[PDB]
């Protein structure tokens, strides 16, 4: 059984399609989404440093 | 148009000073209490002397 769970765990493939019914991927995009808030957000307070 | 170029783009070093910015603050803190108490909440600098 360690055999097998350690076969499976660095099987990509197998917790791609085993194990996907967690929220957390959705919560992912909310976190991620971060670094483009970032640089829109500096390049507007810049527009208004020029002007 | 002269005042939005004071405000806005003015052309020259002067525009946008962040000091220039303070003055305002300071005086709306002036307006909102006549009690010291309010203006006491944000930094000047204070110059008192003998007569």
């Amino acid at each position: 059984v360690k055999e097998v769970l350690e076969d499976f765990a660095e099987d990509g493939e197998k917790k791609i399609k085993l194990l996907t019914g967690k929220r957390v991927q959705l919560a992912e995009d909310l976190k991620k989404v971060r670094e483009i808030q970032e640089k829109l957000d500096a390049f507007i307070e810049a527009l208004h440093q020029e002007k | 148009v002269l005042q939005k170029d004071d405000k806005g783009i003015h052309h020259r070093k002067l525009k946008k000073s962040l000091i220039d910015m303070y003055s305002e603050v300071l005086d709306v803190l002036s307006d909102y209490d006549a009690s010291y108490n309010t203006q006491d909440h944000l930094p000047r600098v204070v110059v008192v002397g003998d007569q």
